Formats: structure tokens, C-alpha cells, sequence
């Protein structure tokens, strides 16, 4: 989950791109 | 490092739509 | 008619206004609708943008970060009932993060049949506590209303204008104060007599109709309200869907060709896109409910003869079976909607284990193919599979396909196994123990093989057979293949049987759990021509009293010179031990 | 390690200060 | 590698690619009997290459091994289903570059 | 994100030792 891959976690500039709608 | 509402926030600045 | 417009599905608008046009002629949302993550946004672009027509959402309505947007006056100015069939984390309206927003304006909201309401972190919303929601939905303690400009003492609230605090907005108490109720500086909250309970009330205070849902056009008559308690139907409020309609999304009836038509073939999209709908309890569902299966021609849910069949629908429409785990996978399942693919190169007991975890499975939607399972000698584990259909193919249009199977024998016994495949083609390739009339039996049952077999040929026959009550002596024709030279080896296999029902290519002998006894009989000497029928034979011992035992000999397996033949195996024979003589029974009996 | 932390992954500014010598 | 081609080059169908984990020098094909069940080698069924015409025609079969152990010997070899087999080729996965394990030992 | 010859940068720029 996106709240796991930067909140409970820490998410790189690009992972954090991909999936923008 | 990135959360809450600044997630949001951070997408824009990368989405840019 | 009480819903004049289209019945439209759940949405979900992002980024741009663009799809928002989209509810243009809805009555009703059939779903969720979900506005949200607009930037860009500014007040001039909701300025001229409404959608009167919205009557009801059937399950949540959530807007979230919508730039510009300051009122839903205009946007949904007749939205009377959210019905919270489905619900977004227990909630049937979520307001959150709508920075610009100032009041929520939606003066036709009546009832929230089910879930709460969420309305948090709106930095400039206000008329928030001029709503009483004890009015709208039955329990108030579940509702989030917090982080709102509410909550601070900047809200300069203001329901009076045509005269200002004479006869205007409808009061209500909160624990002792009364308070005005208003949406907008100029839309008062509508308030009906206690009489009128959910049902709504027109303009003179006149109770709508009992089947009617918030509001009506006119007192006490079902074909004038604004929404339903109940069901709708031909412009009607109606407490059950009449025959021959179906209850479908606990708010409106459709006839049977309806539901017929979602049920229909959403050909790819089992995971979520398709469901295919059933009639159940005069209702039309997304499936069958749990003890019941899917009859058919009519769509209509019936009691399972025993458990239930299971369609086990696969990843990508494949899955490789390459061990007892994998296989496992599958336990249960009656139907594939998919493709097999067969892999086994080793194991113990594995005609039974795979029997057991595969062998309820009747149907195969796509094909079956069988490659390098070096490990199979039968594909008879597939106890109940009768259809094939071939919807999907292995590059070539094959539906069946073995390949390089170095120990298989037989496919199915032809004999008892009826298997029906409706398209595609064969492939049979590098099989070197399977005989080419295996194959041919399959082709008309159904609709580099058999190279290393010699395929039953001779028949040897029993010149001698003796019981004792714990052994068996038995003698057969000895066989000489054309050039008599070098003649090396007999195989007697004996098995405890009851009647009947016994096959040499049974319960898959493969490598290490064996359903056979089994003898090696080493070859006679000759002694001249005249009188050479020095009868191999066997002396069994290690019997049970009393048991019948099913027995066969075949001669080894050889490579002949030109025309090539192993020989002859003896036909299956049933012998049963001795037991008690009559005298010896009636002795036991008639003496303590 | 910290090649581990924040090389072959992403490591959060404060992950990244803690043992600074 | 090579692409396999038997005397009348028709119906070409599979490759067969052998690996495990090996220290130095001693394996062999006809290791510890792999017969039926538990194996002494790691396998893959290599489908068999499409020629695409006559000049140019080495569309070489090959293979991805992942699920390898970093900085591990691999003895690994390919053999044409029942003409030619590899020979046994050691391959060492990647580790360190010495930067990097300089790093995780300067620095806590 | 962090990497290589950076990874000293970005310590030193938190560090300050
Ligand atoms: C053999 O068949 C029996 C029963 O089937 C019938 O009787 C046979 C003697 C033969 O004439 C068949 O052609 C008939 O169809 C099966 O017996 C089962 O055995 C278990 C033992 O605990 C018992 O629980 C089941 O109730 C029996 N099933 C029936 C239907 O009676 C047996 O499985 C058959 N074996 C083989 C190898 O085919
Ligand atoms: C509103 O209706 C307009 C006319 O077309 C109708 O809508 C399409 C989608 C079909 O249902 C067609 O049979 C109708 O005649 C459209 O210009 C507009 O897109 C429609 N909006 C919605 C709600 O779809």
C-alpha cells in the first residue's frame, strides 16, 4: 500500500511517480 | 521523510496534472 | 417516472471536470460517486455547473481535496437520499480536505438510510451546526464532524433573510438550546410533523405516502414521491417488487431479461467485471448464496445434491502442476476456468495423492497439456474430468497436448471413461510407452508414440493351476518368439482382489508405492524339441485363507529383430485361496 | 547496513543521521 | 548458447538447463541419482528456438536464472532432449563492489 | 534517491562534525 510504502515507511521520489492518475 | 496530508501534497509536485 | 432521467453506475471523477459530465442525466447513481484531487480547480468552474436531476445515491457519496468548490448547493441542489447499501469505512457521506468549501448546501437531503457521516478538516466550511442531523439519520453518535471552521469562533452562521427571526426556519434543540436550522443564508432545513416519520411531508405540512422516502410532490399518493422507502417501479413506490419482476440492489424491480442480460458472458473479467447475476428469493443477484448452485437454462439458484461444485478460476488462465503442493491448489475444485499444465517428474504415491486433490475436477474451459511428467504412467487421477472446451488453445489450436512423457501408458481406460472435447486439435509427440491405439480411442471417444511398447500382441494361457489354503501353484505356456533363441524372463503379478474390477495399467505402479505384487520368473530350459514344455511356473506363498487374488503373466519386454514384439501376456485370472472344509466349519460350530 | 539502508533502498534523513561519528 | 540442429534439422523440441550451488571443481552430471524425487540438481525445460530463415538464423536459446544466492558458484550446463550437451561452466553471482564494503564497515 | 559517492555528501551535510 502507498500509505505503507511512505508513511509507515520511507518511498523514493520515483516509486512515489508510477502511479499518478 | 513523507505523510499525512504532505503525501498528497508531494504527489502533486510529481504528478502535476 | 419518480426517477424521470437514467440510472447510472458508480463513478469515480479525478484530476480534471471533464467525466463529471458524465451524471449529466442522472436520476439515480446505481453506486458510489467519488469527486476528488482536483487542483486546478477555481470557483468559475462550478459557477455554471449543476445536476438537477440527482435524486439518489445508492450507496456513499465522498468528495476529497476539490479546489475551488465553495457550496454543493448548485452542484446537487435535489439530492434527497443517500441509501448506504455499500459504505466507504462505515460512512454514507465523507466531506474531507475540500479547502474552499464554506457550507454544504445540500438542502434536499432527507435520509441516510445506513452508515454515518464524515466531515472533517474543511478549513472554511461552515453551517454545519445548523444542521440537525438527528433528522437525516436514525443514530448521530457514529458521525465525525471535527477540524471544520466550525470549530473555531469565526462561523458567522445566518439562516434568517426575507424578514430576519420572524417565521422563518423551522428550531430544534440540541441538549437545551434551540437552535434555527438552515443549509444556506437562504435554504432552511426541512422539518415534517412526527406523524410523517421518514416518509416526508409537502409544503403545508401534509404527510407523503408510507411507501415514500423524504419527500413528494403531493400528500398520501405512492406515484408522487421524490424516492422510495421500499422498491421502485413504472414511477411507483412499492413495499415488494410485484410478478413477474426481481428485487435488484435493494431499490428497484427488473424483469427477468434484465438480469439475464448482466448475467451474459462478460466473456474475460471474472475479477471484478462481471459476477454473472442469478435469481434467488425473487431477488437478482451478484451469486448464489452459500448450499446453492446455479441452475442453468434459468438463471435460478437451487440446493446443492451434496457440496457444492467449485470453479476455480486461474491466474493468467494457466497453472503448471509440478509437485503434490501445487496440485493441492486445486483440492475441491470441480470446474477450471483455465489451463492445465502437467509437470511431474517424481514423488511417492502419486496416483493418489494427485487423485485426491484433482480428481473431482469435471471440466477444463481452455486445454490440458501433459509435458516431461516423467513420473506418469496414467492420466487416470483425473477420475471425474469429461469435458474439455478449448475456449483457449496451446499455440497450434491444440486443446490436448503430450509431449515427452517417458513413462505414460494409458490415458484414461477407454472402456469406462467417457471425455469430451469440444474444439481444438490433438498433440502427441515423444510418448515412447503409449500406443498409438490409445490415441485413436481417445480421438473417437473425444470427438515417436508407443515406439519402445509392444502393445499386448500374444496370449499366453495358464496350462496349471493348484490352491492350498496360504499358497497358489501355477504353470503357463512357455514363449518362444520367432527366432527361439535367447529367451530371457517371465513377470507374474498377483494382487488380493474382491470381483471384477482389476486393470494391469492400475493405480499408477510408477516408482515406489506399488498396487501390484510382482514376481520375476527367470526363463526355462528347453531340454531338445520333442517335449520342451518344461512350463515356467510359481509357487506363491505369503496368501491369506480364503481371498481371491487377481493374476497375470507377461513375457519381458523385447527389442525384436525387424518387425518388433515384447511377446504375450497371460489374460487376468482370479484364484481364490482355500478356506474351511463344510465337515470343519460344523466341527468349530457344533463343539464349544 | 548502510549500503543496505540507503544504496540497495532509500533511508529516511533521520535513519541517515543517528550514527554520524 | 549454440542453437541445436540434428542431421535432417526438422522438428527441433527442447533444451534442458542443470544448475546448483557448487563450491570448486567436483561435480558431475550423474550426481547423487536424482532418479524420482528428491534431487541433487536444480532443472529448466528450454522450449525450443524459432529459426526465423536460413542467413542469420542463431537465435540463440538461452535462460534467466534468478532465485540465486548472491556472490555463489554455480555449476550449471545445458543438454539437447533425448545429440550435444555443455559442457560445465562454473558462474559466479555478483558481490560487493569494494567500495561498498568499505562503506558498511566505515561507517557504523 | 541516496546513493554511492552521495551517501558521504549527504552524512557530511547532516554530520557537520
Ligand atoms: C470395485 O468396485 C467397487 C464397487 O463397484 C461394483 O462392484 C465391483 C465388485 C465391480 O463389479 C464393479 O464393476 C462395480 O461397479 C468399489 O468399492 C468401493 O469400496 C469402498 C471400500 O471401503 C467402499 O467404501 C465403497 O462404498 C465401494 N463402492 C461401491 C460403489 O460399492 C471399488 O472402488 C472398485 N475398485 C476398483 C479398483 O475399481
Ligand atoms: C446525456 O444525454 C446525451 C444524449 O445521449 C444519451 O446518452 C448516451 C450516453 C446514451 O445513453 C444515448 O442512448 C443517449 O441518447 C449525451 O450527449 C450525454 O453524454 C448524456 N450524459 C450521460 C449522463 O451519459
Amino acid at each position: 500500500g502507498i500509505v505503507e510504502q511512505c508513511c509507515a515507511s520511507v518511498c523514493s521520489l520515483y516509486q512515489l511517480e508510477n502511479y499518478c492518475n | 521523510h513523507l505523510c499525512g496530508s504532505h503525501l498528497v501534497e508531494a504527489l502533486y509536485l510529481v504528478c502535476g496534472e | 417516472h419518480l426517477y424521470p432521467g437514467e440510472v447510472c453506475p458508480g463513478m469515480d471523477i479525478r484530476n480534471n471536470l471533464t467525466r463529471l459530465h458524465e451524471l449529466e442525466n442522472c436520476s439515480v447513481i446505481e453506486g458510489h460517486l467519488q469527486i476528488l484531487l482536483m487542483f486546478k480547480t477555481r470557483p468559475e468552474d462550478f459557477r455554471d455547473l449543476s445536476f438537477p436531476k440527482l435524486i439518489m445515491i445508492t450507496d456513499y457519496l465522498l468528495l476529497f481535496r476539490v479546489y475551488g468548490l465553495e457550496s454543493l448547493k448548485d452542484l446537487f441542489p435535489n439530492l434527497t437520499v443517500i441509501r448506504g447499501s455499500r459504505l466507504f469505512f462505515n460512512y454514507a457521506l465523507v466531506i474531507f480536505e475540500m479547502v474552499h468549501l464554506k457550507e454544504l448546501g445540500l438542502y434536499n437531503l432527507m435520509n441516510i438510510t445506513r452508515g454515518s457521516v464524515r466531515i472533517e478538516k474543511n478549513n472554511e466550511l461552515c453551517y454545519l451546526a445548523t444542521i440537525d442531523w438527528s433528522r437525516i439519520l436514525d443514530s448521530v453518535e457514529d458521525n465525525h464532524i471535527v477540524l471544520n471552521k466550525d470549530d473555531n469562533e469565526e462561523c458567522g452562521d445566518i439562516c434568517p433573510g426575507t424578514a430576519k427571526g420572524k417565521t422563518n426556519c423551522p428550531a430544534t434543540v440540541i441538549n437545551g438550546q434551540f437552535v434555527e436550522r438552515c443549509w444556506t443564508h437562504s435554504h432552511c432545513q426541512k422539518v415534517c410533523p412526527t406523524i410523517c416519520k421518514s416518509h416526508g411531508c409537502t409544503a403545508e405540512g401534509l404527510c407523503c405516502h408510507s411507501e415514500c422516502l423524504g419527500n413528494c410532490s403531493q400528500p398520501d399518493d405512492p406515484t408522487k414521491c421524490v424516492a422510495c422507502r421500499n422498491f421502485y417501479l413504472d414511477g411507483r413506490c412499492v413495499e415488494t417488487c410485484p410478478p413477474p419482476y426481481y428485487h435488484f440492489q435493494d431499490w428497484r424491480c427488473v424483469n427477468f431479461s434484465f438480469c439475464q442480460d448482466l448475467h451474459h458472458k462478460c466473456k474475460n473479467s471474472r475479477r471484478q467485471g462481471c459476477h454473472q447475476y442469478v435469481i434467488h428469493n425473487n431477488k437478482c443477484i451478484p451469486e448464489c448464496p452459500s448450499g446453492y448452485t446455479m441452475n442453468s437454462s434459468n438463471l435460478l439458484c437451487t440446493p446443492c445434491l451434496g457440496p457444492c461444485p467449485k470453479v476455480c478460476h486461474l491466474l493468467e488462465g494457466e497453472k503448471t502442476i509440478d509437485s503434490v503442493t501445487s496440485a493441492q491448489e486445486l483440492r475441491g475444485c470441480t470446474v477450471i476456468n483455465g489451463s492445465l499444465i502437467i509437470n511431474i517428474r517424481g514423488g511417492n504415491n502419486l496416483a493418489a495423492e494427485l487423485e485426491a486433490n484433482l480428481g473431482l475436477i469435471e471440466e477444463i474451459s481452455g486445454y490440458l497439456k501433459i509435458r516431461r511428467s516423467y513420473a506418469l504412467v496414467s492420466l487416470s487421477f483425473f477420475r471425474k474430468l469429461r469435458l474439455i472446451r478449448g475456449e483457449t488453445l496451446e499455440i497450434g489450436n491444440y486443446s490436448f497436448y503430450a509431449l515427452d512423457n517417458q513413462n505414460l501408458r494409458q490415458l484414461w481406460d477407454w472402456s469406462k471413461h467417457n471425455l469430451t472435447i469440444t474444439q481444438g486439435k490433438l498433440f502427441f509427440h515423444y510418448n515412447p510407452k503409449l500406443c498409438l491405439s490409445e490415441i485413436h480411442k481417445m480421438e473417437e471417444v473425444s470427438g515417436t508414440n508407443g515406439d519402445q511398447a509392444s502393445c499386448e500382441n500374444e496370449l499366453l494361457k495358464f496350462s496349471y493351476i493348484r490352491t492350498s489354503f496360504d499358497k497358489i501353484l501355477l504353470r503357463w505356456e512357455p514363449y518362444w518368439p520367432p527366432d527361439f533363441r535367447d529367451l530371457l524372463g517371465f513377470m507374474l503379478f498377483y494382487k488380493e482382489a474382491p470381483y471384477q474390477n482389476v486393470t494391469e495399467f492400475d493405480g499408477q505402479d510408477a516408482c515406489g508405492s506399488n498396487s501390484w505384487t510382482v514376481v520375476d520368473i527367470d526363463p526355462p530350459l528347453r531340454s531338445n524339441d520333442p517335449k520342451s514344455q518344461n512350463h515356467p511356473g510359481w509357487l506363491m506363498r505369503g496368501l491369506k485363507p480364503w481371498t481371491q487374488y487377481a493374476i497375470f503373466v507377461k513375457t519381458l519386454v523385447t527389442f525384436s529383430d525387424e518387425r518388433r514384439t515384447y511377446g504375450a501376456k497371460s489374460d487376468i485370472i482370479y484364484v481364490q485361496t482355500d478356506a474351511t472344509t463344510f465337515e470343519d466349519y460344523l466341527h468349530n460350530v457344533v463343539f464349544v
